[PDB]
């Protein structure tokens, strides 16, 4: 049962934020609910597994490709590209949204929204939600940036140390031998004199 | 045909089959014989690999058997190369007399100082031989070194350490290895320098390595109680400083 | 321009929750914003830099564990929350085993937008909450390369100390034999030296 604040402009409203809850279990072709709200109230309703099966048969559009359109319009999914357009009266309760692509306005869906009963209440659900969910990802934060640093400081201190004992074991063979070289040969003076002293014997 | 360094030289060829008759024929025409089996004339027998007629015609010696590059730098020098022991797979009574008397069973010259060229040639003919344990090999190695002052190179720099690091989390229990730590890799550095690294704690560990967590140090303590020998708690900072300026800081610095 | 926001209770009344958010700037020690909201409606209170340090010299104290018994008991069972919207008087005591006492109390100002209000705060969240989300994304992504890269260096030093320490075996197994050869050698002659 997933959800997703996401906040909007409405056209009607250009300077003044709006936020856009959606709700649903996992998908949105499923259905959802769906509530607006400005600080001060707040405006609901539902949309249902058909109405958008209906709506994208409306569009001649291909369902995968509807929702893919529904998905980004309404949980901010958008693209660089795209650019999405949200439209509300307060007095008809009609909720509209559209796509705009080659200078022309393309409507995606719309909505019966019902004034709530209840405004300051939804608002202090949906304000907890956030405070839980800015928490949780704060403290992910804190914890992957962390790991970064020891990762980063970790990988740092073995590339060195390693490329320093691959130098090192690749000069060591002749190293050896070269203390192999001059050991064998001090006995072999010591052979050469031992020897001499027994030709003169 | 081609030569005759060989003319009136009579050659056993054994092994092959570098191949047996190959040899044959390419002695033959360097001017030479070749014969079945061995006798009073002939010169050598050739060698390639071990074998019947061979490992046998050693077994008595009235031969003296030689290895198939002999004759390779024979055919490529067109000259009768003198033998070197680099050559001789087994020496007959009389030819191992004649270079025992310059050259050790290895090939090294008693008389003449060696070489790198040389001694790489030496050493090239021989493979071990079990003989030897890692335990063992350590301290030929570090008595060595001791010897011939030796045991300050880096590589060498903790040979008469034997050091347990804090990888496990039960002490000497394998199964609870921490793996993929900074502790992973002093282990490694470490055994690059010399250490003897032991997954168990026991009697003769000279150090106990600890990183960050000092969640077993008291247990370590209490361990060591129980001791004859007394080993060093370290912080691992010890072994990198002592790598880093090539050669060992010391300990009480890094106690604890 | 620093922040933080925080859910609430009071005991004028018990069963619900409210949300207290304090501002300041650069240090909670410029002095500060602090406002409070049931969901609906809109209060706000500014205590700075010159009655802030007064506090702490009305009680002689150390700012120290005021400002920080503050800080506690204002950035987030045992302080204790109570206002009246007619008055605006904010209190809040620490309450201890078996004694208790005060800690503080803004005579607030509320203003006019309980939406302007609810709107920043709500945005704050996304914000914070949506760009932790991408770092947390790219972070996540990196600390598999940088691990993966970490295990792989490994191994190859796993295999570069193994190298190395058959290196020197093998090469020390051959010089031993070849110096012992040395030694029996100046043995021999030495003995036979001093027999003639």
């Amino acid at each position: 049962m997933e959800r997703k604040i996401s906040r909007i402009h409405l056209v009607s409203e250009p300077s003044i934020t709006h936020f856009l809850q959606v709700s649903w279990e996992k998908t949105l072709e499923s259905g959802f609910v769906i509530t607006l709200t400005d600080g001060h109230s707040a405006w609901t309703g539902t949309v249902s597994e058909s109405e958008i099966s209906q709506e994208a048969d409306d569009m001649e559009m291909e369902k995968g490709k509807y929702v893919g359109e529904l998905r980004k319009a309404l949980l901010s999914g958008a693209g660089p590209a795209d650019v999405y357009t949200f439209n509300f009266s307060k007095e008809s309760c009609y909720f509209f949204f559209e796509k705009n692509l080659k200078d022309v306005s393309f409507r995606l869906g719309s909505f019966n929204l019902e004034k709530v009963e209840n405004p300051a209440e939804v608002i202090r659900e949906l304000i907890c939600y956030c405070l839980d969910t800015t928490a949780e990802n704060q403290a992910k934060n804190e914890h992957l940036q962390k790991e970064n640093e020891r990762l980063l400081r970790d990988w740092n201190d073995v590339q060195g140390r390693f490329e320093k004992c691959v130098s090192a074991k690749e000069a060591l063979e002749t190293d050896l031998y070269k203390r192999f070289i001059l050991v064998l040969n001090e006995k072999k003076t010591k052979i050469r004199s031992l020897h001499n002293k027994l030709l003169n014997a | 045909k081609i030569s005759n360094i060989f003319e009136d030289v009579e050659f056993c060829v054994m092994s092959g089959t570098q191949p047996k008759p190959d040899l044959e024929n390419r002695i033959a025409e360097f001017g030479g014989y070749i014969v079945q089996n061995p006798g009073p004339d002939t010169y050598c027998v050739i060698a390639g690999s071990e074998n019947i007629r061979v490992k046998n015609i050693i077994l008595s010696n009235k031969h003296d058997v030689v290895k198939p590059a002999w004759l390779l730098e024979c055919f490529k020098t067109k000259s009768f190369v003198p033998w070197q022991p680099r050559f001789m797979i087994h020496m007959c009574p009389s030819t191992k007399e004649h270079f025992a008397r310059e050259y050790d069973c290895y090939g090294d010259s008693y008389f003449i100082d060696t070489d790198l060229n040389q001694l790489k040639e030496v050493f090239s003919g021989i493979k071990n031989s079990n003989e030897q344990t890692p335990e063992e090999m350590a301290s030929l190695i570090a008595d060595l070194e001791y010897r011939y002052s030796w045991d300050c190179s880096p590589l060498s720099m903790f040979r008469r350490h034997t050091v347990y690091l804090d990888s496990y989390a039960v002490i000497n229990d394998l199964s609870t290895k921490n793996e993929g730590t900074r502790l992973a890799i002093k282990a490694l550095e470490l055994r690059f320098h010399g250490a003897k690294v032991v997954s168990c704690l026991a009697e003769g560990v000279s150090h106990v390595i600890i990183g960050e967590d000092h969640s077993r140090v008291a247990d370590f303590k209490a361990f060591r109680r129980t001791f004859k020998r007394k080993f060093k708690i370290l912080k691992e900072s010890w072994v990198t400083d002592s790598i880093d300026k090539c050669e060992l800081q010391e300990e009480n610095q890094y106690l604890i």
